[PDB]
């Protein structure tokens, strides 16, 4: 309910050009079901990840487990009960264009860029696995290292 | 020759009060409190005291000009407690932490003295 | 003219460290004995003395006014 | 909140109509004789391409 | 010091300073973010700028057009942390919408893969009022046309 | 929701220095201590000075800022004496004030120190700081000038004066200053990263650090928070350190009680 996305990613190359800023780290990562790519800046500092790694990433569009969409201010009450618990690193974030087919061309590939408060998302792959998404939406990357 | 006082920064004129309380109209349950004559001390204690309570959701303080003698806090609680009970529990809490840390510091002092 | 009471940065009585200062320089000691012999051991300090000069000795020279 | 992967509603016509109200009344120099509309266009030119 | 009121209302509706931001000589500001603050704008808004809660609950007592509604942290997990990309965005007021180039931008990176999505963070771009991407500089708080 | 539960470790103490370590506290609270002590720890300085011969090479109002610079030992008078505003008195009664008077006459060839010894107090409690330094007859130093040297007189000079020392904070004036520098220092092995250095090697260490000669920073800790604090307390002679940090921890007390007061004064209405 409210889940746009869900795969489990490894990390193929960390700072492909070199890293750059101090506290962050960009992580390239290729899905294993759904044949995705992914491009993904997140906290070096405060979760640390090496090259290789296995994570299991979900994209919702709120926190809520029956659906409903959240307030849109922050209180510090809500971030415990719910789907945000069997996560370890949960960021918020909205879709600010959408590449691909626009008009005048097939919709064979899409791809989704997301600007997590600076931080930056492109996830690209196949047009049907991309349903729900839209520019201006926001929503919740969720995120935890497996082993 | 435009030099003010030096004693102003900390004594009250005819008819200043010292809390000028303003109630917020933005949102539900926030209070500003504007207190006179005071700076950074009072304000960093009674603001990092307030967040260590559960029921606040905002709590800042503010200078608005060094020239001028005051400082502001915005406070903004939960629906079942006000902003005003929030600063007296502040206020009492640091109270009660600078009485603990007086008479650890007396006890250490006494020690320090006897054991030579 | 005179040594100052206090350091500027600092606050520490520095006017009871002029004469013993000139004293130790011309017994044998360096600046830096001397300084840390006074206890000066912030450079805080330590400018206040090794900068200061002393002009009311210049000052001092001239007849008074009143007898 | 427009759409750009999501069929409009706008009608072409329409936006020439739209378009052309907004050229006929975005003037500068106003009247109806031959002078006052050449000068009309040759003040506007730019604007309307 | 006018003194008269016809004179008065005449420095109010003509002469007084937000109305003369803009010259006529050359249709650009002739007031600019300088010095210290053009600093901390170029050192605040990059990518790895992590500011905690308390922090941001300092700095939005010096906002007064603040409407009182905290923004949802950048990310939520382990512990609340907000970009500086997302308390300028609170500065930026009303629908403004910009692209333009940090100073350091490659030139190569227009045409390469990652425009839309930069490796340096080099690429400015404001929609509705809210910092996404880039580092401000001169070029986008300065004197100069088009900021 | 309730306050901290701070522990103190003094490690060092002597007559005009004391070190110690604040555990279990919050930032705010420790860096209210330091401008407590530095700003608003009350005590003794001189305020008022009346000349009655000045013939000397130095101006009137350049040897009352000398003078009223001077430390006072003022370790058991200060918290019984009041304010000059907070009194009914006028002509600056003994429970407001304290009365100093000097009257030096060089009548000799060679120059004359007039030091704060030649300072005469009223008060047999509030003297000047070399008190401590007289009574030091096991002098190896080799120098007896140990005293605050207030001016220089060649022969044919007078100074005559009549001063008046009140209560005050550094606050008001940098002369009410009871410390000589607050030393103030946390997380010495950059545990938090709230600093940021480009060479962690070019950096000498703290000497309250934690780290072997190899290692330049500890690991980053995301989870901590202060809560370890150094402090370094130095007088400047007018007050005993451990009476500075009790009475600005008393000083703190009595303006959050009065703010407390000022709030439930305004709370009825
Ligand atoms: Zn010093
Ligand atoms: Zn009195």
């Amino acid at each position: 309910a409210g889940v746009l996305f869900e795969d489990i990613f490894n990390v193929k190359d960390m700072d492909p050009e070199g890293k750059k800023f101090d506290r962050v780290s960009r992580l390239h990562c290729e899905s294993e079901s759904f044949k995705m790519d992914l491009i993904l800046d997140i906290n070096s500092w405060l979760y640390p990840m090496e090259l290789g790694d296995k994570f299991r990433l979900v994209l919702a569009t709120t926190l809520r487990e029956d659906g409903c969409p959240d307030s849109g201010e922050y209180n510090p009450m809500e971030h415990e009960g719910t789907r945000a618990d069997s996560f370890e690193y949960v960021m918020y974030g909205k879709i600010y264009r959408i590449e691909g087919d626009e008009a005048h061309n097939e919709a064979s590939r899409l791809s989704a860029y997301v600007s997590f408060g600076g931080l930056l998302m492109r996830l690209q792959g196949d047009a049907n696995n991309l349903h729900g998404f839209e520019v201006d939406q926001h929503m919740y990357l969720l995120m935890k290292r497996l082993a | 020759m435009n030099a003010p006082p030096t004693f102003e920064s900390f004594l009250l004129y005819e008819g200043e009060k010292k809390i000028i309380k303003e109630l917020d109209t933005k949102v539900t349950n926030a209070a500003i409190f504007t207190i006179n004559k005071e700076d950074h001390t009072l304000g960093n204690m009674i603001r990092n005291q307030l967040l260590k309570d559960p029921n606040v959701l905002f709590a800042g303080y503010k200078v608005p000009h060094p020239l001028e003698h005051k400082f502001v806090i915005r406070i903004q609680t939960t629906a079942d407690y006000s902003p005003q009970e929030a600063f007296m529990n502040a206020i009492t809490d640091l109270l009660a932490e600078l009485s603990l840390f007086e008479e650890r510091f007396k006890d250490a002092i006494k020690e320090k003295k006897e054991g030579g | 003219m005179i040594i100052p009471i206090r350091c500027f940065t600092c606050g520490k009585v520095i006017g009871n460290k002029w004469e013993s200062y000139l004293g130790l320089l011309q017994a044998e000691y360096t600046e830096g004995d001397a300084l840390d012999a006074l206890g000066l051991k912030r450079y805080c300090c330590r400018r206040m003395l090794l900068g200061h000069v002393d002009l009311i000795e210049k000052l001092l020279n001239y007849a008074p006014l009143e007898k | 909140h427009i759409n750009k992967r999501l069929p409009t509603d706008l009608s072409p016509i329409r936006v020439i109509k739209g378009v052309k109200t907004l050229l006929e009344r975005c003037v500068i120099v106003t009247g109806n004789d031959r002078i006052s509309k050449q000068a009309n266009e040759n003040a506007t030119l730019l604007f309307q391409c | 010091v006018p003194q008269s009121m016809e004179t008065r209302a005449e420095v109010e509706n003509i002469h007084i300073t937000p109305r003369q931001i803009i010259t006529p000589q050359a249709n650009k500001p002739v007031m600019g973010i300088v010095q210290d603050t053009l600093t901390a704008v170029r050192k605040m808004t990059k990518r790895d700028v992590f500011i905690t809660r308390e922090q941001v609950m300092n700095l939005l007592m010096f906002l007064p057009t603040w409407d009182a509604k905290m923004p949802q942290p950048c990310i939520l997990k382990p512990r609340p942390l907000w970009t500086g990309k997302q308390i300028f965005s609170l500065i930026i007021p009303g629908n403004v919408n910009m692209i333009r180039t940090h100073s350091t931008h490659p030139d190569e990176e227009d045409e390469g893969p990652y425009k839309w999505i930069s490796p340096g963070d080099t690429k400015v771009m404001v929609e509705h009022g809210e910092l996404i991407m880039g580092i401000l500089c001169k070029k986008s708080l300065g004197t100069s046309a088009g900021s | 929701p309730y306050a901290n539960q701070p522990s103190v470790q003094i490690t060092e103490l002597t007559d005009d220095n004391v070190k110690f370590v604040l555990e279990d506290t919050e930032l705010s609270v420790a860096n209210s201590l330091r401008r407590v002590f530095i700003a608003e720890t009350p005590t003794l300085a001189i305020d008022w000075v009346q000349l009655e011969a000045n013939s000397t090479v130095l101006s009137d109002e350049f040897l009352a800022h000398r003078i009223g610079l001077i430390p006072l030992i003022s370790d058991d008078v200060v918290e019984r004496l009041q304010y000059t505003r907070d009194c009914i008195c006028l002509d600056f009664c003994p429970e407001c004030s304290v009365e100093f008077t000097l009257d030096v006459k060089c009548s000799e060839e060679q120059t004359r120190h007039v030091t704060t010894a030649d300072l005469k107090s009223s008060n047999a409690k509030v003297l000047p700081v070399t008190s401590r330094n007289q009574g030091e007859e096991d002098n190896e130093y080799g120098e007896s000038n140990d005293e605050i040297l207030i001016i220089k007189l060649r022969k044919g000079q007078e100074l005559k004066l009549r001063a008046y020392a009140k209560k005050g904070f550094g606050k008001e004036h940098a002369k009410w200053n009871p410390t000589a520098g607050v030393c103030f220092e946390y997380d010495p092995d950059n545990s938090m990263r709230h600093t940021l250095y480009p060479k962690p090697d070019e950096w000498p260490k703290s000497e309250h650090t934690e780290l072997e000669d190899d290692q330049y920073e500890a690991p980053y800790n995301w989870e901590a928070k202060p809560n370890k604090f150094f402090f370094n307390v130095e007088s400047a002679g007018a007050l005993k350190p451990e009476n500075i940090v009790v009475m600005g921890v008393q000083v703190l007390k009595n303006k959050l009680s009065n703010l407390q007061t000022q709030l439930s004064h305004e709370s009825q209405n």
